[PDB]
């Protein structure tokens, strides 16, 4: 009999929890302690959001205006040769 | 690929008018229309054509030159069979008369 | 390796002469790729006479089987545990069909 | 006549398992139980695929789909000519019973059921698609 | 037929990964050279993928009458290593060797 | 002879005001 | 869900009825056919779409017609 | 269930992903979402309307824009036939140096597009000469597009929403649009090409800081007001008179002198300042016909209730026909999408061989871009004017309200109509195709005079009675002594004469048997495509397969496998095999004009003389042997600036074969597959962690069809346009 009316549900629909287990103990107090102190303004979601925008926003033209110059960028250096030739003359 | 085997290797099959090696020019030719057709069967569906047959049914009807034998149009799976053996005929084809005009003519 | 083989000559007729290439050998005919020239060589086949006897008792063969399809069907036809007598078919295919027919070709 | 009560307690057919039966499905939205009653112990084939021993007396047998308990009491009644019984189980523990909905199959006509979609015209009567912009209604048909 | 989920699933996702480790190198190689990147391409000159088992498989057929098949005097084809087999004055057969072009085609 | 500067920066402004009259318009239109 | 309407020239034949995979139909008492039955689509809720009712129909044109409508889990025929 | 297609309950309920696809595929068919009113969905086109027309002027300002800021327009100005013009600067962080360096043209100190789209001769043309002017008219169009941005707005607002009989005032509408939005804005235009334009081609510089002091004619108004017009006739600017300089220049504002001004190549200017004038007072004259509010004008229900031949051969005639029109916002789209496409075809037509603009016959690329461009888009506005009318005919026809009439007589011999097209369409191909094999088989054969070689002897008679003379017809125009050529031989026959009979221009190009087969191949094209949407529209209501067709509405993926199956039954399906077709025919149309223009360009006509009747010849001749430069964009010794163009060819034929995947494959394939792979996440460790929200499902059928469709079209149009730039751009 692999089917229940109540009380059996969850095995009937085969509702299990194959590598789950039940723990309150995993990690160091003092280690936890700092994790949940650092991680606690971003436990909001509109905080995350707007730390994740600023930074990622900040730090892309960060690098657009300077940081692609710093690391020399073919696009900041610019052409070199002079411009390519075109065909009939034309520049 | 496209440039230096591609385009570079047909040379030889789209050249070949006037030569002995001109029939595989228009196997070539004629390969690229057939699997082309098959792209109709392919991405059609057959009650589009059963209404276009309704109408030329009409015309025929019209002058008594309907066939008792009731004209359909191919059925879906035969569309389908249609279309794939168009298809590969044609691509095959293309290939090889790209590869006999090629390998005869530089070989 | 200076002459192409050929063993296909088309009629004169629309133009399509042509087709006849210039071969070698005083030859004008339609390039073969199918390798039969190689193959009659490795067999040791030197005149056409050799080659016409081929065609002649491939022929009768062909007559042969012909004559079986029709007499095992309509005269002769093997009953259900005939066919299912699968030890006995493979024993016969791999030593009568492929031993015998290399140890055949071996001589 | 009376709709039946599902007995949980039927066994369920001998079968070695699949990938193809139930999913999360049946935990969050619903599932489907088909009940019938073997002659004898034989196999069958299971509508997710896979042979399977039908046990002799009652059997039960969850599914994820309405379809899928049709299919198999359509093979029981054409191949074993046997009768059966399909359920509608719901997370909150709600069995509805689906399957003869009246105790008398479908396909032959009973006393006591009353007609729902009929029409009481010819399919070329309906109007046109134009008299029904701007009412809601579904279209021609819906009138 | 009771586990069929499972395999359509795996090989569903073999040939996912195939795709985009295969044809995507060649797309990546095609965005680099037309951005003027070369050195940042998969080639025998920039980023190598060598196909270093079948080199290796090459290389023991190759060495293979010397110790492991000592009654044979040569190698079963000239393709695995060793010298250009000529008649005529054109290439019968020769060495074929495997870079980084020839892991991305098979693959 | 070349734009200059302010100019940039008084068509960037311009366009950034008709961006906010595009999602008025917008949101208009949505409800 | 979709809809699945019956007209009037309907001969009672059962065959719709027959083809349902999802038990969608049924048969009715009615008065307006020799059959004495008519076909109903009680559980349209059910109804997939497939169209096998209307591919049995043998009247001409079809007396019953099945109209594709907002699909929802058992419509869309999923099983996860 | 959720709130995203919040017009749409039935889509919101649905559980699956086709919900957001549907979603966004049904947002603008207004008339089916939920609640919607009749006077409620024509304020919402009319916003949307208003937010269509600011789109627009803000794309023409940011063109504007972006020439003045990163472009070369007062460098091109200097030099119009020996600089490049700039379309806008690039920054690509993934551009490798010889990129960046291969990019940088023009003059430019940076990596540039170079532009195809003609601005640079438009603008000059019209008078504009700095960047400064460019700036000026981008912040005019900005703000142009907010305000009417703040309409849209405003209109949506209960007191300045306009009811719903305002809507249906066609007769004020017409008059308006005719007389205003056509007549008032010619005779504007006359203005602007009167006082900046024409100075400005001769070198006066006139702007709005001085444009009260300078005098657009020597004389001033009186010979207008005096009724002594043909002053401003007199004095053209001559032969030699040199662009934007007072050198040879008149001082005429309004002539009729035809044919090209012969340093720019293009149509004199005081000619289109007298076209356009003549247009206003056309269509200001045109825009008085219907009656408003004063008791005069026609009445255009009752023009149309009296025009029934009274030997009854069209029935009732066009009884009713106001009301089926006003009503329906479909038959007014389609008429207007097939009017405009039509009109896009016929400035296609008209730009290449009368251009328009300064400098623009000599720029070859662009001139290709522009008939290209504007052929496609035409095609695409016919699909849409026959889908529309499809769509009128489901959903909008009422048969009752037009019993009789020439809408229900010719709904009543759709057999006779869809029966004569395949007719035509079968015999064109027949005989079109055939006569391409049996010149390649010709060819083939070594026998080129064995070809079937037909003169096109009626376009070259029509040439003829034209004025071109090469023909030998001597009739009209190339007959010295006719009435026709006496009548204009004052006023604009020289010019005309002159310029048509030059091959140096594409006046009227010398055409030979290449023209007649290719031409027929067109009307091939054209024939089959109308076929395609007519039998669509006629059969949109119902057919012999599906009687009751007006019930399903305009798409729908088919009515299942019985009754022998019925895919692609819809007439929506039938826009969708035609957009095929369409596509194919602008494909033979605009392969054509390209190879036709490349050897008159090169200065070689043998070339396409030669080798266009037969496919061999359009095949190696014009495909293989252009495409060399363009596959060399980028190769192992390195890359230069076509390989964008070599990469977005590549990137096309991608696009098209990847659209072959949804059009040849179904979609119940996708769904078990997609069953298999749901099955794997939910059984796989730490991945079964994260669930859908939405059910995953193959695409539904009808979205698979879109779905291809566009892969096909975009790869099509992508293709096309990498070889046609690249090869023209590569050489010119
Ligand atoms: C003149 C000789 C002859 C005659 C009068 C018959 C008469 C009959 N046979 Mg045969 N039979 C014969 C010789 C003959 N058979 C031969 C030589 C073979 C070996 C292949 C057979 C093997 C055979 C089988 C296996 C069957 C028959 C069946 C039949 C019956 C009708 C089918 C039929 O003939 O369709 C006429 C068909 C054709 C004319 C098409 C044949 C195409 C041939 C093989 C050439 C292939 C195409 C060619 C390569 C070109 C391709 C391009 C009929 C009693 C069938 C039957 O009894 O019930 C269904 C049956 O199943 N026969
Ligand atoms: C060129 C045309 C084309 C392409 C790209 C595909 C694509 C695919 N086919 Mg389809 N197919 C085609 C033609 C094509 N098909 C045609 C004509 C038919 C009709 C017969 C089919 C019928 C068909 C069947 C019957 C099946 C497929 C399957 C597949 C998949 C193989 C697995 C894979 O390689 O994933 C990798 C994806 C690719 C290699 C495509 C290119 C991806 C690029 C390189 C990655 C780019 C990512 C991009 C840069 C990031 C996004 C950025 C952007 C959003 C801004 C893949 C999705 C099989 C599949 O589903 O099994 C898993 C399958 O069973 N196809
Ligand atoms: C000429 C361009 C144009 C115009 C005039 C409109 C006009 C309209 N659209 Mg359409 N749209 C366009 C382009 C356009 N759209 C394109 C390219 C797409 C993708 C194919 C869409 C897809 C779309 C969807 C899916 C929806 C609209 C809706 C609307 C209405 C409200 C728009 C709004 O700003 O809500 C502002 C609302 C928000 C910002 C919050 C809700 C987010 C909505 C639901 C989706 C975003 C809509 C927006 C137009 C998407 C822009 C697409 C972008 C790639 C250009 C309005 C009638 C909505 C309407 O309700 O239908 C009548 C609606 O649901 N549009
Ligand atoms: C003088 C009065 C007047 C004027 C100027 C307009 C102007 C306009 N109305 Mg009409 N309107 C009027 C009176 C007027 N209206 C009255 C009295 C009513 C009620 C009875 C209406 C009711 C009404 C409605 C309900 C709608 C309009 C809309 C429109 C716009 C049409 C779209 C467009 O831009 O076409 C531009 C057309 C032209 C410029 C004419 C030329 C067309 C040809 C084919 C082009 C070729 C010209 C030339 C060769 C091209 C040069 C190209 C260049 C790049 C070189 C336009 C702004 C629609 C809308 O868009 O607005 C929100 C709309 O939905 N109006
Ligand atoms: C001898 C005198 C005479 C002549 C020759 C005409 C001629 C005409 N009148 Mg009549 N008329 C007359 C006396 C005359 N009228 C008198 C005394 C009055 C009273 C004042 C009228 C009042 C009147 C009215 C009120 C109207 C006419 C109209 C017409 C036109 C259509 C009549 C018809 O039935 O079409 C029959 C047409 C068909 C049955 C359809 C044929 C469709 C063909 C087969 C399609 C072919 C398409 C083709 C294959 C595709 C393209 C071809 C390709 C090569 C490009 C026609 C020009 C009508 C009109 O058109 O006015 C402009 C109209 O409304 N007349
Ligand atoms: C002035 C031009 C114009 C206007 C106002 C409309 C307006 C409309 N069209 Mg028509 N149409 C046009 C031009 C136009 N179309 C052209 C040029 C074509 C040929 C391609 C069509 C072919 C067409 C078809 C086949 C259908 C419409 C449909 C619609 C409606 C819903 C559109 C939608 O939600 O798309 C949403 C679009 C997207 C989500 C993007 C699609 C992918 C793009 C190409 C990228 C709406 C009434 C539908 C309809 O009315 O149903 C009955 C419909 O089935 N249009
Ligand atoms: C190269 C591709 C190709 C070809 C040749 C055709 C051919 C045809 N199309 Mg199909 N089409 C195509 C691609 C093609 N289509 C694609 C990709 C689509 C999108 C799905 C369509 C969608 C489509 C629609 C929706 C319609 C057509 C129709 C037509 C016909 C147009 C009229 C005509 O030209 O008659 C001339 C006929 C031909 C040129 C066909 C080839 C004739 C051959 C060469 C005759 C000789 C055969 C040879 C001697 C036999 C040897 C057999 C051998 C085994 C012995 C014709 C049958 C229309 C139609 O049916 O009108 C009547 C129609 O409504 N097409
Ligand atoms: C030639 C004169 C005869 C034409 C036959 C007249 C006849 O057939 O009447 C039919 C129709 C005119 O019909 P209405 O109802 O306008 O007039 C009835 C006629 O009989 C005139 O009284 O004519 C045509 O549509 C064909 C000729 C149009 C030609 C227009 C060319 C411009
Ligand atoms: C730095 C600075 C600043 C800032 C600025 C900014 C931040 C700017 C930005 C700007 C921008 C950022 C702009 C933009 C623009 C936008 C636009 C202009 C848009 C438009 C749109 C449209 C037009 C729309 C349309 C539509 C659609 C698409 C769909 C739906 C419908 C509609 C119609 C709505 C300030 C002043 C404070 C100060 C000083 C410094
Ligand atoms: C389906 C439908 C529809 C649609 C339709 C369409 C889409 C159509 C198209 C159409 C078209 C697209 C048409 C076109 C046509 C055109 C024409 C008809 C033209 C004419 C012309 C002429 C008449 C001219 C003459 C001349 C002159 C003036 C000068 C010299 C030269 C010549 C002689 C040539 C609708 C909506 C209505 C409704 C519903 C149904
Ligand atoms: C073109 C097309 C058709 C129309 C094609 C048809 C009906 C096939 C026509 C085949 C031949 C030409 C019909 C006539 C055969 C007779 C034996 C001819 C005798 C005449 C002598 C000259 C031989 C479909 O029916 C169809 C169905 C499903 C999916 C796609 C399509 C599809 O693409
Ligand atoms: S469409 Fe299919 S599920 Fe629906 S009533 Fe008909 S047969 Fe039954
Ligand atoms: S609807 Fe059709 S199939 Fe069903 S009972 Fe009536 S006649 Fe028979």
């Amino acid at each position: 009999s692999e089917y229940f009316d109540l009380d059996d549900l969850e095995d009937t629909t085969g509702s299990w929890e194959l590598y789950g287990q039940e723990d309150e103990k995993r990690y160091p107090s003092l280690q936890a302690e700092f994790f949940n102190r650092a991680a606690a303004p971003l436990t909001r979601r509109e905080s995350l959001l707007a730390f994740t925008f600023v930074g990622g926003a900040g730090s892309l033209l960060l690098w657009g205006a300077k940081g692609s110059k710093d690391v020399a960028l073919p696009i900041q250096q610019g052409p070199k040769k002079g411009g390519e030739k075109g065909p009939r003359g034309k520049i | 690929w496209l440039r230096d085997f591609l385009w570079a290797q047909s040379s030889q099959v789209i050249q070949s008018y006037g030569s002995a090696l001109s029939a595989y020019g228009l196997i070539f030719l004629g390969a690229h229309f057939i699997w082309a057709f098959s792209l109709m069967f392919l991405f059609s569906g057959r009650g589009y054509w059963q209404e276009l047959i309704e109408s030329i049914v009409w015309a025929h009807n019209k002058l008594k030159v309907a066939p008792s034998i009731q004209p359909r149009a191919l059925s879906i799976t035969q569309g389908r069979a249609v279309g794939v053996a168009h298809y590969l005929l044609g691509g095959i084809a293309t290939t090889w008369s790209f590869f006999l005009a090629r390998i005869i003519a530089v070989g | 390796i200076h002459i192409k083989p050929s063993a296909q000559v088309v009629w004169p007729v629309v133009g399509q002469e042509i087709l006849n290439g210039d071969v070698g050998g005083g030859f004008q005919g339609v390039q073969i790729t199918s390798g039969f020239f190689q193959l009659w060589r490795a067999s040791g086949i030197t005149s056409e006479l050799q080659l016409y006897s081929t065609a002649i008792g491939g022929l009768v063969l062909a007559a042969a089987m012909f004559f079986a399809g029709w007499f095992h069907y309509h005269k002769a036809a093997p009953k259900l545990e005939w066919f299912q007598n699968v030890e006995s078919m493979l024993n016969h295919h791999l030593a009568g069909l492929l031993g015998l027919g290399s140890l055949a070709w071996a001589g | 006549w009376k709709p039946p009560t599902l007995d949980p307690s039927t066994p369920s057919p001998i079968f070695g398992g699949s990938t193809g039966g139930l999913l999360r499905k049946a935990q969050i939205e619903e599932f489907y139980v088909i009940t019938w009653d073997a002659k004898k112990e034989q196999v069958f084939e299971m509508p997710t695929g896979g042979a399977a021993i039908m046990r002799s007396g009652p059997n039960l047998l969850k599914l994820a789909r309405k379809e899928q308990c049709l299919a198999l009491l359509t093979q029981l009644r054409n191949k074993f000519k046997t009768d059966g019984q399909i359920y509608r189980v719901f997370p909150d523990g709600e069995v509805q019973y689906l399957h003869p909905k009246d105790g008398v199959y479908p396909e032959k006509v009973n006393a006591g059921r009353t007609a729902v979609g009929a029409k009481d015209r010819s399919i070329g009567k309906n109007t046109n698609p134009v008299a029904v912009k701007f009412t809601g209604k579904l279209g021609t048909y819906d009138v | 037929i009771r586990h069929r989920d499972a395999i359509v699933s795996h090989l569903n996702w073999v040939c996912i990964f195939l795709g985009f480790h295969s044809f995507g190198l060649y797309i990546h190689n095609d965005t680099m050279s037309a951005l003027g990147r070369p050195q940042d391409m998969f080639s025998d000159t920039a980023i190598q993928l060598q196909p270093v088992f079948a080199q290796w498989i090459q290389n023991t057929h190759l060495s293979a009458p010397q110790f492991t098949a000592p009654n044979a005097l040569a190698p079963t084809s000239p393709v695995w290593g060793g010298d250009v087999v000529a008649v005529g004055g054109k290439v019968a057969a020769m060495p074929i060797t495997l870079g980084t072009a020839d892991f991305m085609v098979h693959h | 002879m070349p734009l200059s500067d302010s100019q940039i920066f008084i068509a960037l402004f311009i366009a950034l005001l008709t961006g906010i009259l595009a999602v008025r318009l917008g949101l208009e239109l949505y409800s | 869900s979709h809809a699945v309407k019956i007209y009037d020239t309907c001969i009672g034949c059962t065959q719709c009825v027959r083809a349902c995979p999802t038990d969608v139909l049924e048969m009715v008492p009615w008065d307006g056919c020799k059959a004495s039955q008519i076909a109903s689509a009680p559980r349209t809720e059910d109804c997939v779409g497939c169209k096998r009712c209307e591919s049995a129909c043998p009247t001409d044109f079809l007396s019953v017609r099945v109209y594709l409508g907002s699909e929802t889990t058992r419509s869309m025929g999923l099983a996860y | 269930a959720t709130k995203f297609p919040k017009f749409s309950q039935g889509l919101a309920k649905d559980p699956t992903t086709r919900r957001i696809w549907y979603g966004i595929a049904t947002a603008h068919d207004f008339e089916s979402h939920d609640n919607i009113t009749e006077e409620s969905l024509y304020q919402k086109i009319f916003a949307s309307h208003f937010g269509q027309l600011a789109i627009i002027f803000l794309w023409t300002s940011g063109n504007l824009f972006h020439v003045a800021w990163q472009g070369n327009f007062p460098q091109w100005v200097q030099d119009p036939l020996h600089v490049r013009p700039i379309a806008h600067a690039i920054w690509d962080p993934h551009f490798g140096q010889p990129a960046v360096e291969a990019f940088t043209r023009g003059g430019a100190q940076g990596p540039v597009n170079i532009a195809t789209s003609g601005v640079y001769q438009w603008w000059y043309t019209i008078g504009l000469r700095t960047n400064q002017d460019l700036f000026q008219g981008s912040v005019f169009l900005t703000i142009l597009s907010g305000l009417f941005l703040f309409a849209g707005w405003l209109h949506l607002q209960p007191r300045f929403q306009p009811a719903l009989a305002w809507f249906k005032n066609a007769e004020s509408r017409l008059n308006h649009h005719l007389s205003g939005l056509f007549g008032v804005s010619s005779l504007a235009w006359t203005g602007h090409l009167v006082h900046v334009a024409i100075p400005e081609a001769r070198g006066q510089h006139v702007r709005w800081d001085n444009f009260l002091t300078t005098l657009p004619h020597p004389q001033g108004l009186a010979p207008f007001f005096s009724g002594n017009w043909a002053v401003y006739a007199q004095n053209p600017d001559s032969s030699a008179h040199l662009f934007g300089t007072g050198e040879g220049s008149g001082t005429a504002i309004l002539t009729f002198l035809g044919g090209f001004h012969p340093q720019t190549q293009s149509l004199w200017l005081t000619d289109i300042a007298h076209h356009h004038l003549a247009i206003a007072v056309v269509f200001i004259l045109a825009g008085h016909m219907y009656r408003t509010n004063f008791g005069i004008g026609h009445t255009m229900q009752e023009i149309l209730d009296a025009h029934t031949p009274p030997g009854g051969g069209l029935g009732a005639g066009h009884k009713g026909l106001f009301d089926t029109v006003n009503n329906s916002l479909h038959f007014q789209l389609g008429l207007a999408l097939a009017s405009v496409g039509t009109i896009t075809s016929l400035v296609a037509q008209h730009m290449y061989s009368l251009p328009p603009y300064a400098f623009l016959a000599q720029d070859f690329t662009t001139q290709a871009s522009l008939y290209t461009h504007h052929q496609y888009i035409a095609g695409f506005i016919l699909c849409g004017a026959f889908a529309h009318g499809a769509i009128f005919f489901v959903r909008d026809y009422d048969p009752e309200q037009n019993k009789g009439n020439v809408l229900a007589r010719i709904l009543d011999h759709k057999e006779a109509v869809i029966s004569h097209l395949s007719w035509v369409s079968l015999f064109l191909g027949f005989h079109t195709l055939g006569l391409y094999v049996h010149n390649d088989v010709m060819q083939a054969f070594g026998t080129p005079e064995k070809q079937i070689l037909i003169e096109p002897v009626f376009a070259q008679w029509i040439q003829a009675a034209q004025g071109k003379t090469l023909y030998g017809f001597d009739l009209l125009l190339s007959q010295s002594n006719s009435a026709a050529f006496s009548a204009g031989q004052t006023l604009w026959l020289p010019g005309w004469l002159d310029a048509i009979n030059s091959n140096s221009n594409s006046l009227f190009l010398t055409i030979g048997p290449g023209d007649f087969l290719v031409h027929h191949a067109i009307a091939l094209g054209l024939h089959t495509t109308t076929l395609i949407l007519v039998k669509g529209a006629l059969d949109a209501r119902g057919s012999k397969l599906m009687p009751d067709k007006k019930d399903f509405g305009y798409s729908f993926p088919c009515d299942g496998p019985g009754r022998g199956g019925t895919c692609d039954i819809s007439a929506w399906d039938a826009f969708y095999l035609a957009v095929f077709w369409m596509l194919n025919t602008i494909g033979w149309v605009t392969f054509y004009f390209h190879w036709k223009h490349l050897g008159i360009w090169q200065g070689n006509v043998n070339q396409f003389n030669e080798s266009s009747t037969y496919l061999m010849g359009w095949l190696r001749d014009y495909l293989w042997l252009n495409s060399s430069q363009l596959i060399n964009g980028y190769n192992p010794f390195g890359m230069n600036s076509l390989s964008v163009w070599a990469w977005m060819f590549l990137f096309g034929h991608l696009i098209y074969a990847t659209g072959f995947m949804f059009l040849i494959s179904w979609r119940g394939y996708w769904q078990e597959l997609i069953e298999t792979l749901a099955w794997a996440h939910e059984r796989t460790p730490l991945a079964n962690l994260v669930r859908w929200r939405d059910k995953p499902v193959a695409l539904s059928i009808v979205q698979a069809r879109l779905v291809g469709l566009a892969h096909f079209s975009a790869g099509y149009i992508l293709t096309y346009a990498a070889f046609l730039i690249a090869s023209t751009s590569g050489k010119f």
